[PDB]
């Protein structure tokens, strides 16, 4: 492939360079069009700009906590952090967010990782050997109430028990409803005067549950999931501008008042270099 | 190989090697010659 | 003696004439056409109106003056009340269609200015309140009236900076969107043809806009010397190939 | 059962390996795809359209106007705006073309920087565009800017003006983040004879001004933008 | 192959032995010269001389160290080893170093083994199990600057999770800007009157950065980090002298001053044996 | 599921083994090589080039 | 010896993965199958049967 | 597969949506016996309501 | 590829994609056609 | 077998089996040859 061909002297009645740019049109000049060149290859073919490349590595989505400690007397496991749930969603976390937002329908499957480490901030003879079990609860199926509820027992919901210190991997089909996710949406759930707008009415999915399988010991052992999330099988369509100001809430556009100027000040003139 | 019934479980896709910018930088009705006077 | 320059648009019982066009865009590419039966799902026939919905309507006129910020309209919003388009809006479940929008601003060779008209699809507006406070129903669905870039922010409205696009992105860069300049000294009108682009094969006429067409002055209008200092700038907007599904009782909507 | 032995590196995740997972959900069929106009394929796609720099830059909080290069009428001989080209930062950096580079670590190719004339029209101006190769100083007047990459703009019918910053390097690649060695030279813009304005006709005019990639470029070795960052997770 | 042929007596007018050295050349003369040698054979073909070979086993290149300890109250975390860098080199460590010097371009992948181990130097109950966070931090990628920013969301940026006491493995792709690496360069980065010279301009591949996910024990546990580095698919250009004084610096050909004499003294004679 | 057995040595690390690693910049491309005189390929090469012996060793 | 890496997920037990196991009792015989009525293959047949619904739920 | 063809107006001496639940039949009547549809085809075909796959977790 | 011998040791078994609704709908002795008479 | 898709990622390379020591042991313009004088 030429990068560059070679091009000489033009004394012309045929102009490339001048154009009309209020028709909306990005005319394909070269520096052949106006400069004498010499051949070249690109040598290159732009593989790792691919969308598949650009969505495809684990991000971490979700940092969330839970403990394994006596219930014994706690009226709310949910609030002892006895196990904790994730009313799962992607834009929590922005790295990845700022990266899927430049497109405003997108379509993959998910990998999901699931890291999980444990602390013992407080006095232990040792470190126990804890496994974790993270299900999966869509929308209708009974959340759990104890961290050793019926539901727990998920004879119909995919659930994977992992050691605490491992990591678990798995993969999840698009599970969207319609044909693409949208990573954003003009709309209302229905016509109502005081409804919520945006996408937070689309994107409902379910939600992670984490628990500790085993009963306490003497200490308290606190351990912290991390879940990473690569696209796989990637579709993007129609592009949009990036976002320049921070976020703010999960699935509104949203950005903070009186935020910063985020186009750098000249230190200088127009003039200046 | 794949391992895994689904497809959702195989691995990343393999390069579009489509590439076409001109629906994002030549949307326009008729068409234009580079060289030719952008408005006649 | 084509030129780039005159141009006719027929559509239904109207026709539009421009002795000033730069070229027309059709975003991505691809100009609007029915729905195909392989992308179907709702089982029912639709309702193709066909030119009784597809000719040009003129929305009210705006007015230029050096100190206007930009004006935004959502589609079909901005059509809920033209005609029989509108009717059949309210009276159908679904509803699908593209259109020609068409903006008309004239001045003279000594003019000066320079309009971005573009159309951003899936258009999601920002509060100005900031943390998720969320923009009510009313005020993305301001009608044919259309948004107000330099009015006052509302409670319950949405912001309406422009260096942001009404959410979080630079105004610089809204030119990756489908648009067209309107620039006094070369230009006069600005058309753009709008393909129906969803993630649903068809979808709610009432609950959802698909587009927000957006008009801004970039480089501000310099009128000659003790001219008056103002243009009004007109926009005409064509639904084509419409088609209703799922006909009924009537909507109801918010205010 | 067959014998095996595990290498260094056996246990660990990698957030880039591409490998296969069990499916969560056996046996579900997604939603079929319908057609939706737009798709992209890669990032190279997209950087070729042109967005406009705010190269006007001076003022204080982020506005409107520092898209907006101002011409004065009669000025001779003089300059028009300056700027380096580290397009990863600066002028260069809330670009759409700013803002994807900085996905990336390294980039090679060559820039399309056009200007497009706002003025009445029946005002008339000629303007020099000059590119100055890595080597020597930003310009400091036209005699010196004329000497390397130029074009001369003739202000008519044809409002816009393309000027191509052609790949010159002994390297074949450059840092995105602004670095010396890498670096690509200077843009500067004077009057090549000088704007005039119709009678009855007043004050400034200006230029608004594009940047995208010719089909040339090459982007590589993605990381982490310094453009986006974050305190708290966010919540609904 | 024949290391020597078989070859008698010679009173020849053609002398293989007499030469011009200052020529620049070095005649291939043999012992079948000037002595009667018989045949044998060379029975090795210089397999383990190669250049992959040579540079192709894994050499230490980094020693590191982080550790867990309560970040409370700390104002500078990469001051207190929360987490530390490694702003990427491959000439700290002179073993390896003086062996690439031979040449003066150099190209090739690299496979990188990371090994972690742990030490409690004061009272602890036990051994933690800890994941350390191994994520590269290339060139105008933000730097993180607590262990736990946004930073190691590491998103777009390839990062590897292993466990302290295992290993971790990966190869990373010739990354220079160049056709080759210079082992060296007589240059600088720009004509300035101060500027730095050497390498350490040209040489610029950002930086890797280390940290362990878990929070903190009771005790304060340090991780030290070894990086190793093997290249694989290795080419070189242009031999030199071998480095004879003592290194100083990274990238500078510098030697200390009052350095010892490099070359052995005879104790004896040039005439002793 | 194909049953394995692990042999002594698993899980150790020799600097001089040789195998295959996932690699941590998946897609990305070198840049191109562009010819250079001088190669070397074994050091059997270089050691045939004679060079001065310091044999005045007495200093 | 063969050469093996192993990946993230090792080890775990998900719910919803199908692999081979060991059988417990190699060699057992099962009964015959006879014939019985009313197969049901997928749930897709059954929510075709129509039943009542308590429509009048206001009990 | 087609989940609906395409089907309109009827003026007829044929009526499929009268039927007698007496008799323990659950007549397959669909959408268009009674509306006037387009044709949509199925893209689905319910692996996942298999009974191997129901009790299969 | 089966690593083992006996058949309860196999993974799961595959779509019937038999499906016949119509010995639970319509299991009636004399045959109803739609659109003729339900009871004649 | 690469059970890689990258070419970084396979192992060591092969031997050169190339060797050619004359560009270093003698890169003189006019060729030499041994046993005809060195300085004619
Ligand atoms: C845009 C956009 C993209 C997304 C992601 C949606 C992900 C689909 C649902 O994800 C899961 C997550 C976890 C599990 C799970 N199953 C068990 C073994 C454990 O976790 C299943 C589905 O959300 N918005
Ligand atoms: C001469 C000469 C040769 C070199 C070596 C240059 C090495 C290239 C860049 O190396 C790395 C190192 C680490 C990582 C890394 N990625 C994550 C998984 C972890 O570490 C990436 C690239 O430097 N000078």
């Amino acid at each position: 492939t030429v990068a560059s061909i070679s091009s000489g002297p033009k004394h012309t009645q045929k102009v490339p360079i001048l154009t009309a740019n209020e028709t909306g049109a990005t005319m394909p000049v070269l520096p052949s069009d106006s400069i004498e060149t010499r051949t070249t290859y690109m040598h290159f073919n732009g593989s790792e700009t691919d969308v598949e490349c650009f969505l495809g590595r684990a991000a971490c989505v979700h940092v969330t906590e839970i403990q394994n400690k006596d219930a014994t007397g706690i009226d709310n496991h949910r609030e002892a952090k006895l196990f904790n749930d994730w009313k799962i969603n992607l834009s929590s976390l922005v790295q990845l967010r700022k990266k899927l937002e430049l497109f405003t329908y997108v379509r993959f499957d998910s990998e999901y990782t699931i890291l999980a480490t444990a602390s013992q901030p407080d006095s232990a003879n040792y470190s126990s050997n804890l496994v974790v079990q993270a299900m999966y609860v869509p929308p209708g199926a009974p959340n759990p109430k104890e961290w050793d509820d019926y539901t727990w027992q998920s004879a119909s919901n995919p659930s994977v028990f992992f050691k605490v210190g491992d990591t678990s991997r798995f993969s999840v089909p698009y599970v969207g409803l319609a044909s693409a996710y949208n990573c954003f949406y003009d709309g209302y759930s229905h016509d109502d005067a005081e409804t919520q707008y945006g996408i937070t009415v689309l994107n409902h999915m379910g939600s992670m549950a984490f628990r500790i399988v085993n009963e306490h010991d003497e200490h308290k052992t606190l351990v912290k999931i991390r879940v990473y999330h690569r696209a796989k099988h990637v579709e993007a369509w129609i592009p949009r501008a990036p976002r320049a100001l921070p976020y703010t809430s999960i699935g509104r556009t949203n950005y903070p008042k009186n935020t910063e100027p985020v186009i750098k000040k000249r230190k200088g003139d127009i003039k200046s270099y | 190989i794949n391992y895994y019934k689904d497809a959702a479980s195989t691995s990343s896709a393999g390069q579009s090697l489509s590439m076409d910018p001109s629906k994002f930088t030549e949307p326009v009705k008729d068409l234009m010659l580079k060289g030719a006077p952008a408005l006649n | 003696g084509y030129s780039d320059r005159v141009q006719q648009i027929t559509l239904g019982n109207s026709t539009i004439t421009t002795q000033e066009a730069a070229n027309a865009v059709v975003c991505y590419a691809e100009w609007p056409e029915y729905l195909p039966d392989v992308d179907a799902s709702d089982v029912n026939k639709t309702s193709k109106p066909d030119t009784s919905v597809c000719r040009f309507y003129t929305l009210d006129s705006k007015t230029w003056t050096t100190g206007s910020k930009g004006w935004c309209w959502k589609l079909p919003d901005a059509l809920k009340d033209m005609g029989v388009f509108g009717q059949n809006m309210f009276f159908h479940s679904l509803g699908r269609s593209g259109y020609t929008v068409h903006v008309q601003c004239n001045a003279t060779k000594f003019h000066s200015g320079c309009l971005l008209v573009v159309v951003i699809p899936e258009h999601q507006l920002a509060s100005h309140e900031g943390g998720n406070v969320s923009v009510k129903y009313t005020f993305t669905h301001p009608g044919e009236r259309g948004i107000d870039l330099s009015s006052a922010n509302e409670v319950g409205g949405p912001v309406k900076d422009v260096l942001y696009n009404m959410n979080g992105t630079l105004l610089g860069n809204l030119l990756i969107f489908p648009h067209q300049f309107i620039n006094l000294r070369t230009n006069n009108t600005a058309t753009i043809v709008i393909p129906y682009i969803n993630s649903v094969p068809i979808d709610s006429m009432t609950r959802h806009n698909n587009v927000s067409l957006m008009v801004i002055p970039i480089a501000p209008l310099t009128v000659p010397t003790g001219a008056t200092p103002s243009l009004p700038i007109t926009v005409t907007i064509a639904p084509m190939c419409t088609e209703f599904s799922g006909i009924r009782s009537k909507s109801i909507v918010p205010q | 059962g067959l014998p095996t032995t595990t290498l260094p590196g056996s246990g660990q995740f990698l957030t880039t390996d591409d490998r296969q997972s069990p499916s969560a959900l056996p046996n579900y069929e997604p939603t079929p795809r319908i057609h939706i106009p737009g798709k992209v394929h890669n990032l190279l796609e997209i950087i070729q359209v042109d967005t406009l720099i705010p190269m006007n830059n001076t003022h204080t909080k982020d506005e409107v106007n520092s898209y907006l290069i101002p011409l004065n009428a009669n000025r001779q001989n003089e300059q028009v705006f300056g700027t380096n080209l580290f397009i990863g930062d600066g002028v260069f950096k809330t670009t759409l073309l700013g803002e994807i580079v900085q996905y990336y670590t390294h980039w090679s190719g060559s820039l399309r920087f056009s200007l497009m004339y706002t003025g009445p029209a029946l005002s008339s101006a000629k303007l020099i565009l000059a590119y100055t190769p890595p080597g020597a100083r930003g310009p400091q007047d036209r005699r010196e800017a004329m000497l390397g990459t130029h074009v001369v703009w003739d202000i008519g019918l044809q409002s816009t003006i393309v000027m191509t910053i052609p790949w010159t390097s002994g390297v074949q690649f450059r840092y995105t983040d602004p670095d010396t060695y890498t670096s690509a030279g200077f843009l500067s813009c004077w009057y090549q004879t000088s704007l005039i304005l119709p009678p009855e006709t007043t004050g400034q005019v200006y230029l608004l001004s594009f940047i995208s990639a010719c089909p040339d470029f090459k982007l590589r070795l993605m990381k982490d933008t310094q453009t986006i960052s974050q305190t708290v997770a966010l919540t609904e």
